[PDB]
Parts: structure tokens; C-alpha cells; sequence
């Protein structure tokens, strides 16, 4: 389902 | 016996990884979801210059001195049906600190004289989309050694001390103002850290410093 994106800074 | 290849990967969509998945199944690669000191190589999603995003498997490869290369080797292992060589596919640069600084490559060539060397770093809380343990991890591995607390740092002359915290984080107070009046060491933001090891050299500290009360 969801797809919490990888963090990216 | 020698090392064997375990991989995570980074900024791939769920699609992308089951490609690879499919692909590390078939040449019996191992592949892991979480990079550890077993971990050997970090595939990032790049452009066609070899440029890519900075994300968390990013700066922890780099500091690991492993192999970090672009997707597209996946790719075009699929369309040659060969496995090509990797290091023709080691990325660049990314898209904050230069596409071209050749950070990983410089990363690999300088374990013997780490970054952070001659360090103390206290990663002082709170932090987003980082966990704390991970970026002591992340100091660890370029050389840092890490402090828990303001008070454990060692007094004397030989004797780095740096603060570094990250303004974002805090929320429900001020306080990052205050800690020079807590301790005998400069306080610098996060950026400080991810900017040395992206470009893998040691950033000087004026840019980066947060300013205190007296």
C-alpha cells in the first residue's frame, strides 16, 4: 500500500 | 575465506527493488534492507550524469568507504544480459554539494586518514529522519570518536570538541542557543557533518556555526 519515502536531506 | 557482496539500496520505489530483488536473486547477490559493516555495496538512484539524491544509506556508505554506484548498472545489466562492472557506474556527485566532487571515490582512497580524525563529536538531540545511534555510527566510521553527554568531553590541550545538533529538529524550544554557556566547544549544525562526508573533507567550521548567548 503506503510508500513512506525514503528521507532524503 | 573472503568478504562476500551485501547490498541495501536507496531511493528506489518499491518497483525499482523488486527489479533488483529479481536481480539479486538470480546471481545469488545478497541483499539486505539495512546497511551494516557487512554490507559492501549501496546502489543509488541517479541521472544520466551519475548524479543522485542524499539520503541516509548515502552518507553511511560514503563514511563506510563501500562502493556506491547508480541503478543504471542494474539496468544495463538487463539489456546486455551480462553483468558489467560496477566501478564504471560509481556516482559522481549529488544534487546539494556538486554533481562532479567525486566524494565516494575520494571516500574509498583515504581510510588511512579519515575525515574526523582527532575528534570528539556529541551528536546533542533532538534529530528528524536520522536516528541518533546512526549518525554516531556515521562519525564512528570516518575516524570521530563519539560522546553520549556535554559533560564526558575530555579537557585538554590535544583535544577536538565539537557540538553539532540540528535546528529543524527543535520544536518546543529555543535552547541550541544556549549550550556554549554549558560547555568549552563550538556548536555547529548537522549540514556540517553531511557536507564533510558527502565531498569526504573536512568542512571548516565558520559557515556552519551556530551562534550562542554569552
Amino acid at each position: 500500500g503506503e510508500y513512506s519515502r525514503s528521507p532524503t536531506f | 575465506v573472503n568478504k562476500r557482496m551485501s547490498m541495501v539500496v536507496s531511493g528506489l520505489t518499491p518497483e525499482e527493488f523488486m527489479l533488483v530483488y529479481k536481480f539479486a536473486r538470480k546471481h545469488h547477490i545478497t541483499l539486505t534492507n539495512l546497511i551494516t559493516e557487512e554490507t559492501t555495496h549501496v546502489v543509488m538512484k541517479t541521472d544520466a550524469e551519475f548524479v543522485c539524491e542524499r539520503t541516509l544509506k548515502y552518507f553511511l556508505g560514503i563514511a563506510g568507504g563501500k562502493w556506491v554506484v547508480s541503478y543504471f548498472w542494474v539496468t544495463q545489466s538487463i539489456k546486455e544480459r551480462k553483468m558489467l562492472n560496477e566501478h564504471d557506474f560509481e556516482v559522481r556527485g549529488d544534487v546539494v554539494n556538486g554533481r562532479n566532487h567525486q566524494g565516494p571515490k575520494r571516500a574509498r582512497e583515504s581510510q588511512d586518514r579519515k575525515i574526523f580524525r582527532g575528534l570528539e563529536i556529541c551528536c546533542y538531540g533532538p534529530f528528524t529522519n536520522m536516528p541518533t545511534d546512526q549518525l554516531e555510527w556515521m562519525v564512528q566510521l570516518c575516524g570521530a570518536s563519539v560522546v553520549k553527554e556535554l559533560s564526558s568531553f575530555t579537557l585538554g590541550t590535544g583535544v577536538h570538541p565539537i557540538v553539532v545538533v540540528q535546528p529543524d529538529a527543535w520544536t518546543e524550544d529555543n535552547g541550541f542557543h544556549a549550550i556554549g554557556q554549558m560547555c568549552e566547544a563550538p556548536v555547529v549544525t548537522r549540514e556540517w557533518v553531511l557536507d564533510s562526508v558527502a565531498l569526504y573533507q573536512c568542512q571548516e567550521l565558520d559557515t556552519y556555526l551556530i551562534p550562542q548567548i554569552p
